[PDB]
């Protein structure tokens, strides 16, 4: 309106006639986000590699077992963290540098050729190793477990440990992660996974429209990329890529786990939780889509709106997809009898008529 | 003393006692501290501090009865700013650099010229003769460069000692002879009182090879136990916070030619395009951009010097020394067979430690480990250090000394419980702040060292200490929200940081709301601040939020008051005064910058008629007498005194029928500002004209004219000649009419000349005809 | 309400006038014997100025009555020393105050 | 809002408050507050002078004196503006105005959508191409 | 929402009715019921719908029963019948009859599923459903209707094996330490000490397993097991808090603090008891440090009755205990922090002058200083 373009073209100084200090002290704040975050650096794979190392330990006069390494003891004191009891999973620096570090360290990341492919598969392998080796398998159920189904960066980093580690389909850190939680009997790490799923988010319509009001009519844009819409996508895809992770090579023994515990006390069916979550961005990516099926086109703030829940829900039936294949008839009968077709007959009337 | 060490039970004893001396003037007991000069004296706190024969018990418990009576106030209150810098625009902090000389090798951490403001570090001197009562403040003071010379003789020979492996260690064990030496150590390195050449000479003790400036092993090699390597990594940890603080000074120093170069340049091209824009008009088009874009904005596309999209203005020659200042930059920070690093010192320490032996407390690892990070990532103690960074000119450094004095001590009341005088204290904190200038012409400094955030944990406190037993300490709660509303109202992004807290400030919104005078000063009132006239931050509003103030505000229309019960005000069902509060803020939530927030009005009048007991109970429909016969009863409530009074000015006694007054011209302004705009109702928008519809069938047109048509008290003069005028908070007001017309032309409108002269001549010819004939002279 | 022994003599000539500081090095201990303050503890001459109510009753008396130079013993009553409410956590309520002082200086 | 102040002029503010000193609260009353008003210049009516107080006890602290006198003193705003008007563009003296230097007037500041530039034509009310300076901010408004 | 008792208002007259009630009491004792089949042989088997059965109350020892007035009444063993207290689980609300099935020998079919399964409590003899009155946390009585209402369907949850053995060692111990206290207040207005019956032997058995179930677990134990025993004190405490088992152990010591001495006590009770005196309050004190040691609900709920225990501090026979219980209180609760005042603080320090030089008085005016980092200057 009218107080918006009147004020700002004379009321506005050039750089040059603010005074020294408040132009260095705009410079400080600055030159951080243009240099000094986009510094790059990667000391990861080095840094672990140290890490795991033992030093001169055998040559050393212990006459004693053999001392655990420096990675060990890290991963170790992380797990016992978690292990610990609290009415809440702390915040913690350490871990969550650690976390992404040792996340890090798996990856170092035309056609190449069979032997390069065969190559960085082996050298996955090993580096994953270096870990599940260490205890870092049972430390990523910890953490999800202490959890207690909040979302938060204790989280998000834990289940990106869990995909550095799972990459491949690992079958040997599948292995561990099935056997620590059938020995342990642990019932809340299906719980907190089921609560995270019903926190995670969704696209709303209603911040969208608001958002969209408050750009249109000037107020400035105080967020970068407006994640107020899909608030965690990235969690999200992060959550539902280690489920389907843990599945992954039509591994029949955690396809039927997921479904029902035999061991334990109580049963949580992450397959069910994850056919409701698919029902709720079915829903939400329905409505998002007949807010816009008047207009004639679609701005970039809603095409990547689009992108984002459809990434969602493309991660999401690609974990389905890998709940049931093989034969696992538990698995293919328990989403035959839920609201898996009432999420289809919607996706199909959206690919219809967008398309 | 030495023969407590055959005589267990009198030294356990005595070590308890020391420990009950610690505690009693632990955090900042100055007056305790005052008084156990007394009963430990200086020659008593030095005998026992260089005595080689005290039990080790003993020599633990005077190093740190030492400490906490002398070294611990100041010890702490630079460190809660050992993580904020500010540093001065002056000539000698203008004249340091990343490296001493053309050699880019680091200096020794620590010595150095560094400008950063720092707190001040007073003693008193103990005396049981004076008299005096402002010796009380500040420690009492010690003889720091005796204690200083003691402390490096004991290091250097505690060193010695411990390399020869002896059987009889200070104490009786190496924990006890170097654990709390160790800790009188790094406390006066906290404190700062080593300059130079004891910086320089003490460095070589705890590393001879890496510090030695241009055989003999140093405490980090020496086979040490744990509680030893856990004082060496929080030494090693302040250590490099001294790198980090000299790193994050010279940047400055680099800035303040830099900034002055780009502001030349960016005159010159300024000029430059406004004596030739008649060359080509299309040019100017384009390059005026940056002389109207934002400052911030101008600076950051001026600051694309990376990379190679290559688009700012800013040329060659400036580029190429910000480009050589980050390479050196980085060279210092280490990001590119002898260490000659403290980088590289820690980084092999930490691994060689960890690999020597399985460490079994879960604090050295994370303390071993933390350390490690920093060395290994040292872009991302810029990144962290960076934005606590504010630089000030030569005239603002006293001014801003006092402000970090006050602040220091407002923090320093965090760790206290609150009482009589900490209340005291700390309303002369936030005086003082809020006198101080500084508060007011940087309040990027203020948000910087989050005293908004502080005084909000403190009056959590307060809030939690005495929430369900009845408000405590009512004097804190109003100075804290002054202080949060100004803090508000002096800037937009402060009002935007204090608006992430309205989660919290709406939980304890009922803090006192029905407390006379306490008006302004409530969480409530914070809570509508962060909010006010903010077009962004009230569209930035959840419905959750605001479903809290309506479920509040039910609570009120359906609830009485206990205290005024108790205090013997007549028991009516509800609570005028705690609504007229609750309808405030959704008043500011609704109504922006003289428009109505659509997408908040059509949430608070939905939620309004779900819950239809927020309307008052004349207004509730079954039995209701409306709102003419409503604020008709008020207007003889007010004038009968055994139902508008406590029945046994306006601080001490509500005015029940002003206050059912406030609250039926409270609620009629918050429905009435949220009709919508007439634009919308002229484009046909289906919500927009149901909205209206809504709020135009809840009050009927005839219960607003009769409203305006109630008459007013008139003031009178007496035979003396005196005016004899009724209190305004206790009668009908003419501010309680102004909610009538508001409501009447945004929801009714007028349209047709026959009710346009009806409401004339029934409401406001009386009120302009009774308003002309107060032009008197005694009467204006 | 103090008398004094004098432990060693002073010049006898010079006493304290008034507005004049009195540097004074003292010790000060109760009835029973049990030390509360001294300034020869911290090491430091305690300055005060005479008459202006900066320190106690007695002290300023004792002080006042002493001579340049000399080293003498002061008794101070509770009525002039702390009174009945005494020094919180330093003295107990209703002590008598001996003090060892000497005055080096009167500047 | 502290916008419409400046660090610079702001000072002055606090040392004609610091002439009472002692706390701010003290001796500042109703006629003490009405002669800072004398160090800088301005001289407000009578009723001028009540007429604030109440907005906002007779003792007035310095967060309410700045609050207070920040809303008045935006004012006398086109006595340095005047000179800005002819100084931005079009100093070839003819005196007839462009419409091609306009096109530096659209650039949207925080919105970056066009084609509303051209609304700004429409807006324009042809009553007698030629659109004076001040006068083409002015109109809209009020 | 969990089909409960009222909590422990002192009358077991009003305790002895049943509702719904939602919140904590579904991690709390009083919401726990054991079902008892109506054989004796094979008792352990599956649950069947139509099945007979009895619902006993675990912290009240009380069966579930209809009255002649059709009410819904927790009543005694001696009194509980099958005609009065018999339940069944049926699949749904038909009218149909489950009839005459015969009586297997075994484990049987599993039937009824834990949670998933939906049941509806229906009386054997009047066939009413068991339903809601629907009118007034939120104590929605439970009560019995011809057809109920459709939102009657109970789900089962399983309590854990520790939860159950807590809940029943609640029950073991209210009742000798209810019998114990009803002897000593015979024995205060003077009955016979032959004809009261004094539980002494049995209370000091009780008093000893009690304190060996509270157990804090010792310190070379691994993490994992040494965090689960950590776990199951936690609950354990708890749960004796939530059934007013604190009050109950503070009524025994003042009771017994009635007495000044040993040779006191064994005036009016005998000697066999008199013995055992010191032991008991030792016992009594002990047990009320490890009921509130570690748990910072427990030591908040004290702060109204630390009052009262400083006001026995400065005796004998009571003054490590009574100073182990302030150190717990201290050492977790904030809240009781607050109430200590200048006259509790002057008999902490002149218990120090009464009683010699005792460390552990000072770690108690340590504690009074300093709570979890924040100075308490007063």
């Amino acid at each position: 309106q009218r107080k918006r373009a009147v004020v700002a073209c004379f009321r506005m100084a050039p750089l040059y006639n603010l005074p020294r200090h408040r132009a260095v002290n705009l410079f400080l704040q600055g030159y951080e986000k243009s240099w000094i975050e986009t510094e790059e650096h990667y000391f990861e794979d080095k840094l672990i590699e140290d890490l795991a190392k033992p030093g001169a330990e055998p040559p050393e006069e212990d006459e004693g077992t053999k001392r655990v390494d420096p990675l060990h003891q890290l991963i170790l004191l992380f797990s016992r963290t978690a292990l610990t009891e609290k009415c809440k999973l702390e915040e913690d620096f350490l871990y969550m540098a650690y976390a992404d570090i040792m996340a890090k360290s798996c990856h170092d990341e035309e056609v190449k050729s069979f032997e390069e492919k065969e190559m960085e598969k082996q050298k996955l392998l090993y580096q994953q190793a270096r870990l599940h080796d260490r205890g870092a398998a049972e430390m990523v159920l910890q953490t999800i477990s202490a959890s207690k189904g909040e979302t938060g960066p204790m989280v998000a980093a834990t289940l990106k440990l869990g995909i550095a580690i799972l990459n491949g389909g690992n079958s040997t850190v599948q292995q561990k992660m099935l056997d620590y939680l059938k020995e342990k009997k642990d019932v809340g790490f299906f719980q907190s996974l089921a609560g995270l799923m019903q926190s995670c988010s969704v696209l709303d319509l209603n911040a969208f429209e608001r958002q969209n009001k408050a750009e249109g009519l000037g107020m400035v844009t105080e967020e970068g990329s407006g994640e107020k819409v899909l608030q965690d996508d990235e969690f999200t895809c992060d959550l539902f890529r280690f489920l389907q992770l843990l599945c992954e090579g039509h591994n029949s023994d955690f396809q039927n786990y997921l479904r029902t515990q035999t061991g334990n006390n109580t049963t949580v069916n992450i397959i069910i939780s994850t056919v409701d979550y698919l029902l709720r961005v079915q829903e939400s990516i329905s409505d998002f889509y007949w807010y816009y099926s008047g207009k004639d086109v679609i701005d970039e703030q809603g095409q990547r709106n689009f992108s984002k829940a459809i990434q969602v829900a493309k991660q999401v039936f690609n974990t389905l997809t890998e709940y049931i294949q093989g034969p696992c008839t538990g698995n293919q009968q328990s989403l035959a009898h839920s609201r898996l077709w009432d999420a289809v007959v919607g996706f199909l009337h959206v690919f219809a008529h967008m398309q | 003393i030495l023969e407590l060490t055959e005589q267990e039970e009198l030294l356990k004893f005595h070590y308890h006692t020391l420990r009950l001396y610690s505690a009693v003037c632990a955090l900042g007991n100055h007056r305790v501290a005052h008084a156990l000069c007394s009963h430990v004296d200086e020659p008593q706190l030095l005998y026992a501090i260089e005595n080689k024969y005290m039990p080790g018990l003993l020599r633990a418990g005077y190093y740190d009865l030492l400490i906490d009576i002398h070294l611990s106030s100041y010890a702490t209150a630079r460190l809660m700013m050992n993580n904020e810098y500010i540093v001065p625009m002056t000539e000698e902090t203008k004249s340091i650099t990343l490296f001493p000389d053309e050699n880019k090798k680091h200096g020794l951490p620590g010595i150095g010229l560094s400008t950063s403001l720092r707190p001040r570090m007073q003693f008193s001197s103990p005396s049981f003769v004076s008299i005096s009562n402002e010796c009380y403040q500040y420690s009492p003071e010690f003889p720091l460069d005796i204690l200083k010379s003691k402390t490096i003789q004991m290091l250097t020979e505690a060193v010695k000692e411990g390399s020869l492996h002896a059987r009889d260690p200070v104490g009786g064990t190496t924990e006890f002879l170097f654990v709390p030496l160790i800790k009188l150590f790094y406390t006066l390195l906290i404190m700062g009182i080593f300059h130079n050449e004891d910086l320089k000479h003490i460095l070589q003790l705890i590393e001879p090879s890496v510090f030695k400036e241009a055989p003999k092993e140093g405490l980090l090699q020496m086979k040490l136990p744990e509680p030893v390597k856990l004082q060496m990594c929080l030494l090693l940890q302040y250590l490099c916070d001294c790198q980090v603080r000299h790193r994050i000074e010279a940047i400055v120093a680099f800035s303040d030619d830099f900034v002055a170069k780009l502001q030349d340049n960016q005159r010159f091209r300024y000029n430059e395009v406004m004596q030739a824009l008649n060359m080509s008009a299309a040019l100017t088009a384009r390059k005026t951009k940056e002389f109207r874009s934002p400052p911030q904005e101008q600076i950051n596309m001026l600051l694309n010097f990376k990379d190679d999209k290559s688009e700012c203005p800013c040329p060659e020659e400036i580029r190429d020394q910000l480009l050589d200042f980050h390479e050196d930059l980085m060279t210092h920070c280490g990001i590119e067979k002898k260490s000659s690093t403290l980088q590289q010192l820690i980084s092999e320490t930490m691994v060689r430690w960890a690999q020597e032996s399985v460490i079994e407390d879960p604090e050295l690892v994370r303390a071993m480990f933390v350390l490690l990070h920093r060395q290994y990532d040292g872009i991302g103690g810029l990144v962290r250090a960076l934005p606590k960074t504010y630089t000030i000119n030569g005239v603002s450094v006293e001014d801003t000394i006092n402000l970090l004095a006050s602040l220091g001590q407002i923090r320093s009341l965090l760790s206290v419980r609150m009482g009589k005088e900490e209340e005291k204290l700390m309303i002369r904190g936030l005086g003082d702040i809020m006198n101080n200038k500084v508060f007011y012409q940087h309040p990027n400094l203020m948000r910087a060292l989050g005293m908004h955030e502080t005084v909000m944990e403190v009056m959590v406190n307060v809030l939690g200490g005495g929430e369900s037993k009845e408000i405590t300490f009512p004097k804190m709660v109003a100075n804290c929200c002054r202080f949060l509303c100004y803090f508000c109202r002096i800037s937009r992004q402060n009002q935007k940081a204090m608006f992430d807290h309205l989660s919290y400030l709406l939980e304890n919104s009922s803090v006192g709301l029905a407390s006379p005078a306490m008006r302004g000063s409530t969480p409530l009132d914070v809570a509508a601040a962060s909010v006010m006239d903010n077009n962004e931050l009230a569209l930035a509003l959840r419905e959750p939020d605001l479903e809290k103030v309506v479920r509040y505000l039910a609570g009120c229309g359906l609830q009485s008051c206990q205290m005024l019960v108790s205090k013997g005000y007549p028991d009516i069902g509800w609570n005028p005064v705690e609504g007229e509060r609750y309808l405030d803020f959704l008043r500011f939530a609704v109504f922006c910058n003289g428009e109505s927030v659509e997408e908040n009005a059509n949430v608070v009048v939905r939620l309004l008629i779900r819950r239809p007991e927020c309307f008052g109970p004349a207004l509730r429909g079954e039995g209701g007498n409306g709102l003419l016969a409503a604020m008709e009863e008020a207007i003889k409530i007010a004038e009968d005194p055994s139902r508008d009074g406590p029945s046994p000015e306006e601080d001490d006694t509500i005015h029940m029928g002003n206050a059912i007054m406030t609250f039926y011209s409270a609620l009629i302004d918050l429905l009435g500002r949220c009709a919508p705009e007439m634009h919308l109702i002229h484009a046909g928008k289906g919500e927009a004209i149901r909205i209206r519809s809504i709020l135009r069938s809840l009050i009927p047109l005839g219960d607003l004219v009769g409203v305006i048509s109630i008459a007013f008290q008139m003031p009178t003069i007496a035979k003396d000649g005196n005016v004899v005028e009724p209190d305004m908070s206790a009668g009908f007001c003419p501010d309680h009419k102004a909610a009538m017309v508001l409501f009447l032309d945004r929801v009714y409108g007028i349209e047709v000349q026959d009710f346009l002269l009806h409401l004339l001549e029934v409401g406001f010819l009386p009120d302009l005809r009774a308003a002309a004939s107060l032009d008197t002279a005694a009467l204006s | 309400g103090v008398e004094i022994e004098t432990i060693s003599p002073g010049d006898g000539r010079t006493f304290p006038k008034k507005g004049q500081t009195c540097v004074v090095h003292y010790t000060g201990m109760l009835q029973n014997g049990k030390k509360f303050d001294s300034s020869r503890d911290r090491n430091k001459p305690f300055k005060f100025r005479i008459g202006k109510q900066e320190v106690i009753k007695g002290f300023e008396e004792g002080a006042a009555q002493m001579s340049l130079g000399q080293r003498a013993k002061l008794t101070c009553t509770p009525d002039v020393a702390y009174g009945a409410t005494g020094h919180p956590g330093v003295i107990p309520p209703n002590a008598t105050l001996i003090f060892d002082v000497e005055l080096l200086n009167l500047e | 809002m502290a916008d419409q102040l400046t660090e610079e002029q702001i000072a002055e503010f606090k040392e004609a408050f610091s002439l009472f000193d002692k706390d701010g609260d003290g001796t500042i009353t109703t006629k003490e507050l009405g002669t800072v008003m004398r160090s800088l210049g301005q001289n407000p009516t009578e009723a001028e002078l009540q007429d604030m107080i109440n907005e906002v006890n007779g003792t007035i602290d310095f967060p309410e004196f700045l609050t207070m006198m920040a809303r008045k003193m935006k004012d006398t705003d086109s006595e340095e503006e005047i000179r800005e008007a002819f100084r931005v563009f079009d100093k070839d003296g003819n005196g007839y105005i462009s419409a091609a230097e306009l096109r530096h007037v659209m650039t949207n500041l925080g919105e970056k959508l066009t084609d509303e530039e051209v609304d700004e034509m429409i807006r324009e009310a042809d009553i007698d191409g030629q659109v004076n300076y001040e006068e083409f901010v002015q109109m809209m408004t009020a | 929402e969990c089909l409960t008792v009222p909590s422990g208002e002192h009358g077991e007259e009003q305790r002895r009715t049943v509702h719904y009630e939602g919140g904590a009491v579904s991690v709390h004792a009083r919401s726990l019921w054991r079902l008892e089949t109506l054989r004796v042989a094979w008792s352990g088997s599956h649950i069947r719908w139509g099945q007979p059965f009895r619902l006993r109350h675990v912290t009240t020892g009380k069966y579930l029963s209809l009255m002649e007035d059709k009410n819904l009444l927790l009543m005694d063993k001696e009194k509980a019948d099958v005609k009065s207290t018999a339940f069944t689980f049926r699949s749904s609300k038909e009218k149909l009859d489950v009839g005459v099935r015969k009586e297997v020998d075994g484990m049987g079919t599993s039937e009824i599923k834990y949670g998933d399964s939906v049941c509806y409590i229906q009386h054997v003899d009047t066939g009413l459903w068991l339903t809601y009155q629907s009118v007034d946390s939120i104590q929605r009585k439970a009560i019995m209707h011809h057809e109920g209402h459709m939102d009657d369907g109970i789900s089962l949850s399983r309590s854990q094996h520790e939860e159950s053995r807590t809940a029943r060692v609640i029950r073991s111990t209210v009742f000798l330490f209810n019998r114990f206290i009803r002897g000593l207040d015979a024995l205060s207005k003077k009955a016979k000490a032959s004809t009261v019956d004094l539980p002494i032997e049995s209370v000091s058995l009780s008093l000893q397993d009690l304190i060996g179930y509270f157990h804090p677990p010792d310190e070379h134990l691994e993490h994992e097991d040494k965090q689960n025993r950590l776990r199951a004190l936690k609950n354990r405490q708890n749960l004796f808090q939530e059934e007013g088992m604190i009050n109950l152990v503070l009524e025994c010591i003042d009771r017994l603090h009635v007495y000044s001495s040993a040779a006191h006590f064994a005036d009016v009770a005998g000697r066999e008891a008199g013995e055992s005196w010191k032991s008991i309050l030792n016992s009594l004190y002990e047990l009320l440090a490890a009921l509130i040691r570690g748990n910072r609900k427990n030591c908040a709920q004290f702060s109204g009755s630390l009052d009262w225990l400083i006001s026995r501090l400065e005796r004998l026979e009571a003054s490590s205990g009574i100073l182990e219980v302030l150190h717990c209180v201290l050492v977790e609760s904030p809240e009781a922090l607050n109430i200590i005042k200048e006259g509790h603080i002057k008999s902490i320090i002149s218990l120090l002058d009464k009683h010699g030089r005792n460390h552990k008085v000072l770690d108690v005016l340590c504690s009074l200083c300093v709570c979890h980092g924040v100075a308490v200057r007063s």
